[PDB]
């Protein structure tokens, strides 16, 4: 019989572990999290002070 | 000796000729600056041409009050004029204050932020008072580059 100790070795990671990298997650189930954060992309005007012929 | 004081004479003419004005929205002075390119009154490719953008005009009118929320705004504009430059102050409050002048905003006489030119006394500036402030300053230009 097998338990979930010996399933948790089969489990997303790298199959085989180890090797020098180990930076890699494992996947999301229902793709990834929105990047939602990370540059604003304001644009600031100085229009008015003097002649915007406005 | 001749063709060379002449010649003097001649690059002076273009600025006797024709001088762009800026469209300085600073106070009430600014609507009589506005009569300027009103048909009764006019400079209107007599000698004056309104575009804005301080890049390309001759010639800054500082037209009403000043403050020292408007000292660094209007100082590097006069900066960013090309060299051959003239300023002309027109009304009170570009003289020193209409009233103001013992207020605690108002900056006494544009003099010292941007050096003045030609100035003009008129509160409320009469379009015809206003015309001198142009031909003038076209008067005023005589002599550029002896040696
Ligand atoms: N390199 C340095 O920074 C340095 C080092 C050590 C000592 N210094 C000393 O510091 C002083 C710096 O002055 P500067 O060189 O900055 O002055 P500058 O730029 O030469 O200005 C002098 C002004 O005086 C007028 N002028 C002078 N001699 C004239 C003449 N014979 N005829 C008609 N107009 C004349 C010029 O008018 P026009 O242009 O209309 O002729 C010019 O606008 C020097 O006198 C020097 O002894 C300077
Ligand atoms: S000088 Fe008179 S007309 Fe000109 S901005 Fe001042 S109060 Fe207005």
């Amino acid at each position: 019989q097998p338990d979930v100790e010996w399933a948790e070795q089969y489990g997303g990671a790298v199959m085989y572990p180890t090797k020098e990298t180990a930076h890699w997650k494992p996947p999301p189930w229902n793709d990834v999290d929105p990047p939602k954060d990370t540059l604003v992309s304001n644009l600031t005007l100085n229009f008015g002070p003097q002649h915007p012929a406005a | 000796e001749y063709v060379v004081a002449k010649l003097d004479d001649l690059i002076n003419w273009a600025r006797r000729s024709s001088l762009w004005p800026m469209t300085f929205g600073l106070a009430c002075c600014a609507v009589e600056m506005m009569h300027m390119a009103a048909p009764r009154y006019d400079m209107d490719r007599f000698g004056v041409v309104f575009r804005a953008s301080p890049r390309q005009s001759d010639v800054m009118i500082v037209a009403g009050t000043l403050t020292n929320k408007m000292a660094p705004a209007l100082r590097k504009v006069y900066d960013q004029m090309p060299e051959p430059r003239y300023v002309v102050s027109m009304g009170s409050c570009a003289n020193g204050g209409g009233y103001y002048h013992y207020s605690y905003s108002v900056v006494r006489g544009c003099d010292r932020i941007v050096p003045v030119d030609i100035y003009v006394p008129g509160c409320p500036p009469t379009a015809e008072a206003l015309l001198y402030g142009i031909l003038q300053l076209q008067k005023k230009i005589k002599r550029e580059k002896r040696l």
